């Protein structure tokens, strides 16, 4: 069986330098052009670097042409991504990949994370979405918490410290350009409660040991 | 470079084609055109490569073709299993890969999105930032492209925008932010958060002027 084992991702600052390393097994390494590719969070595939079964080429996309030195050690089994003057724009699953040939990926690696950013632990901010001022009328309205900028992940929310939980949604993370997280929880609630039922979500980000509550009420427009 | 439809779908047991559309420096050019898998949180598998050869394991409803500058894949008996993201990639092609087509084996009716705009809140324009915020829901298959306007011209700068995932009535949301400074935010007349789903576009609006 072919197998390949990334390592070596993890939280790398800006302007920052990183090696990803990949262990080779089940095939005849130095027969073969290895590749790397990545991935950012929730987005398409991309190609990386590739270098020939005796290490004789090497190429980059143009991304990272310059930036990224791509190495291999046919006596070890192991390909090398070397990256440097990383950016938030690097923040990828960085996939050890076989090349069987005019960049053909028959056999990935799991993939190893590499986040690109320059935070440190940092509580969120919280802001509500306040519900239409046309959805207040009557019928149901949507209303949520924006929870911004963020390090690292997770956040939880709840709304009303649990008690409301029908037409909750909370969304994935994004990655900023700032390097901090943020995202959205949204809740569907009937408008004749707008005035009466008082909405709360609870944002808990444990790794800064921070818990907001915020209200979120009526535009008063 | 390398395009493709951004989802596509067929119920179980039905066929579906997808296409990768490139030029004739590299589909037109070489038969090194392959196909990638992908699921949630898995990394990818060839499928197809050198247009229609299929690695062992992979069953033979996989195939693969070239007309032109187009690649295309075919699923002929979808099974669920199926569903995935699936890529096409060519040699010649500068960062190799499609841009991704979210296949759907369709086990739900189609369901159209509700697209909910909220402007930069009082409270985030006090603290010096301004961000729009769309979200979509109750929407199926789970798929949707995501267009921002500022007066009804696109914009592609300071937009995030999030990969669908289940609701917990098992129809797909998604979340889109439009990240200004306040000064941008009341520079312009309208926002509009457009979302296309299954070929056709709700676009909701907003004005830093109205009280949404
Ligand atoms: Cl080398
Ligand atoms: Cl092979
Ligand atoms: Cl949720
Ligand atoms: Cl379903
Ligand atoms: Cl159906
Ligand atoms: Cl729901
Ligand atoms: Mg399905």
């Amino acid at each position: 069986e072919v197998q390949l084992v990334e390592s070596g991702g993890g939280l790398v600052q800006p302007g920052g330098s990183l090696r990803l390393s990949c262990a080779a097994s089940g095939f005849s390494f130095s027969s073969y052009w290895m590749s790397w590719a990545r991935q950012a969070p929730g987005k398409g595939l991309e190609w990386v670097a590739n270098i020939k079964e005796d290490g004789s080429e090497k190429y980059y996309v143009d991304s990272v042409k310059g930036r990224f030195t791509i190495s291999r050690d046919n006596a070890w089994n192991s390909l090398y991504l070397q990256m440097n003057s990383l950016r938030g724009e690097d923040t990828a699953v960085y996939y050890c990949t076989r090349d069987r040939g005019w960049l053909t990926f028959d056999y990935w690696g799991q993939g190893t994370l590499v986040t690109v950013s320059s935070a440190s632990t940092k509580g969120p901010s919280v802001f509500p979405l306040a519900p239409s001022s046309k959805s207040t009328s009557g019928g149901t309205a949507a209303l949520g918490c924006l929870v911004k900028d963020y390090f690292p992940e997770p956040v939880t929310v709840s709304w009303n410290s649990g008690a409301l939980t029908s037409g909750v949604h909370t969304f994935p993370a994004v990655l900023q350009s700032s390097g901090l997280y943020s995202l959205s929880s949204v809740v569907t609630v009937p408008s004749s409660s707008l005035g009466t039922q008082t909405y709360i979500c609870n944002v808990n980000h444990k790794p800064s040991n921070t818990k907001v509550d915020k209200k979120v009420e009526p535009k008063s427009c | 470079a390398l395009t493709q439809p951004p989802s596509a779908s067929g119920s179980p047991g039905q066929s579906v084609t997808i296409s990768c559309t490139g030029t004739s420096s590299d589909v037109g050019a070489y038969n090194y055109v392959s196909w990638y898998q992908q699921h949630p949180g898995k990394a990818p598998k060839l499928m197809i490569y050198e247009v229609n050869k299929r690695p062992s394991g992979v069953p033979d409803r996989f195939s693969g073709s070239k007309s032109g500058n187009t690649a295309s894949l075919t699923v002929s008996g979808l099974q669920a299993e199926d569903e995935a993201d699936y890529y096409c990639g060519s040699f010649a092609v500068s960062s190799v890969f499609g841009t991704g087509t979210k296949v759907t084996v369709l086990g739900q009716p189609k369901a159209n999105p509700t697209v909910t705009l909220f402007p930069p809140s009082s409270e985030e324009l006090q603290a010096n930032k301004a961000t729009l915020v769309c979200l979509i829901s109750d929407f199926y298959p789970g798929a949707v492209t995501v267009a921002w306007k500022a007066d009804g011209s696109p914009v592609k700068a300071g937009v995030e925008t999030t990969k669908p995932s289940k609701q917990s009535n098992n129809k797909y949301a998604a979340s889109s932010y439009l990240s200004l400074t306040p000064e941008q935010w009341k520079s312009h007349r309208s926002y509009s958060c457009q979302v296309t789903h299954e070929g056709s576009t709700v676009e909701k609006t907003v004005a830093p002027t109205e009280c949404s």
